[PDB]
């Protein structure tokens, strides 16, 4: 049984990043999976997600050009559990063949890498379609892996809330497995606060709270230096 | 040698009662031990059970032995008793946690019956004067406490040593909420009915002391 899981942050940044692009937008997703014993559960948390257009990883064929693309994600590659495909003006969820083949590729590359079984890389297909008087936009996505049988079924989604999330007795179970084998942001700062109930969750809290607040410069610096340099490209490939 | 009465003491009528109270979340369960001598089934006394199940009931018959030799009685597993909240062998079924929306009032069924694979009939009942509570079932009522306390253990050691800080501190906190709820509810009232109990019985007893003393005369 499969369940793939989202925060409400890296959700808003996925689709965030999608309604900036000019056209459509593709990329990769990054994150974990996790077992759980009941028959075994799978939990495939999305972390993160990370923007490449697709003429960077092609020949020249529509074959994905595998040193173009160990080139790009680098020592990310032990992350990426699955890939998604952004499109405008449309209402329609669907997998084109090109679509599918993009899958299988990027399955068979990363599989090896990043602690996961082919079997369960994901694929998220999204949309953004507007109204006759763009008064009302739509926003759907589903995600998708590669059965065994042959078939790309859909996988049920969980946008982890303050109401329900993943993990719901209200304790929470040791998982059995993980396919992580990458430090932790939070659990890093945990660590430098030394600790040894409640004034432990208070410091944790208090702590997030300025290393959150010393993030936001650091966040806009890397930001303006990436938009500087998505211009020069752009600049110099209108030249010619 | 057959089945014709049902004979329950109060005593034990007092722990099935008290069981059948402890949650209108789900439907408990025990094990009515006692005697079956000219048609009536006879329960003395009573085992709780952790939440049909086998084993248990070899952990029941060993003491219903135990209950034999202390009491001076033939004492063997009559059956069971089961509670039901907002809605060959003896069975008690407590209805309980049922009130009129407007009337305020509450009521509290309880239906006895003869069951064998899987077929039953009604059973005439009668509940039996006790001139107290018994030691058994006072140590019974006690252990209902231990027993959720058991539970509870349990489930947090299955999550026990987890790698996550935030999840230590959650299941922490969990259990120890659970652990006030089960005190709060169950222990300390129970701690309180006791004392009360003893306190009040020698209100009575100075009391009929005073009449006895005077009766005479």
């Amino acid at each position: 049984d499969l369940l793939v899981t989202i925060s409400g942050a890296a959700l808003s940044l996925l689709f965030f990043e999608n309604v900036r692009s000019v056209g459509n937008q593709m990329g990769f997703l990054l994150g974990e999976a996790l077992e759980f014993i009941v028959t075994v559960k799978i939990h495939i948390n999305v972390e993160a997600i990370v923007t490449c257009p697709l003429a960077d990883l092609l020949h020249d064929t529509n074959h994905i050009n595998k040193e173009k693309l160990k080139d790009f994600v680098r020592d990310k590659s032990k992350q990426v559990i699955g890939w998604f495909c952004f499109r405008r003006n449309t209402t329609n969820l669907t997998l084109t063949l090109k679509d599918k083949l993009l899958h299988k590729q990027f399955a068979s590359h990363f599989s090896g890498v990043n602690g996961c079984k082919e079997d369960f890389f994901l694929t998220c297909l999204l949309n953004a379609s507007t109204s006759e008087t763009s008064g009302t936009h739509k926003f759907r996505h589903v995600f998708l892996r590669h059965n065994k049988r042959g078939m790309f079924e859909p996988i049920s989604l969980k946008i982890n809330n303050l109401g329900d999330d993943a993990s719901r007795s209200d304790y929470k179970p040791t998982p059995v497995r993980k396919s992580t084998r990458t430090p932790d942001s939070f659990t890093k700062l945990i660590e430098s606060l030394n600790l040894d109930g409640l004034d432990s969750a208070m410091l944790i809290q208090k702590a997030a709270e300025h290393h959150l607040m010393s993030l936001i410069p650091k966040v806009c610096e890397s930001d303006l230096e990436v938009a500087e340099l998505e211009k020069q490209v752009h600049e110099l490939k209108i030249k010619i | 040698s057959s089945l014709q009465k049902v004979e329950l003491q109060t005593d034990v009528y007092m722990v099935c009662l008290q069981h059948a109270l402890s949650t209108e979340n789900f439907e408990v369960m025990g094990l009515l031990i006692g005697n079956f001598a000219c048609g009536i089934a006879k329960i003395s006394a009573v085992i709780i059970l952790r939440r049909i199940s086998s084993e248990q009931l070899l952990k029941a018959a060993a003491e219903a032995e135990r209950l034999t030799v202390e009491l001076n009685r033939p004492m063997r597993v009559l059956g069971w008793y089961q509670s039901q909240p907002h809605i060959s062998f003896v069975g008690l079924i407590f209805s309980v946690f049922s009130e009129g929306k407007e009337s305020k009032e509450h009521e509290i069924f309880l239906n006895c019956f003869q069951s064998d694979n899987g077929e039953a009939t009604e059973i005439p009942l009668e509940i039996v004067h006790t001139p107290d509570i018994s030691d058994r079932c006072l140590r019974t009522m006690t252990d209902l406490s231990k027993i959720l306390v058991q539970e509870e253990e349990d489930m947090a050691e299955a999550c026990k040593d987890h790698p996550d800080v935030l999840a230590s501190i959650h299941n922490n906190a969990v259990r120890t909420r659970a652990l006030i709820h089960i005190t709060d509810i169950i222990t300390k009232p129970l701690v309180q009915t006791f004392e009360k109990r003893i306190a009040l019985n020698k209100l009575r007893a100075t009391h009929l002391q005073r009449q006895l003393q005077e009766l005479q005369k």
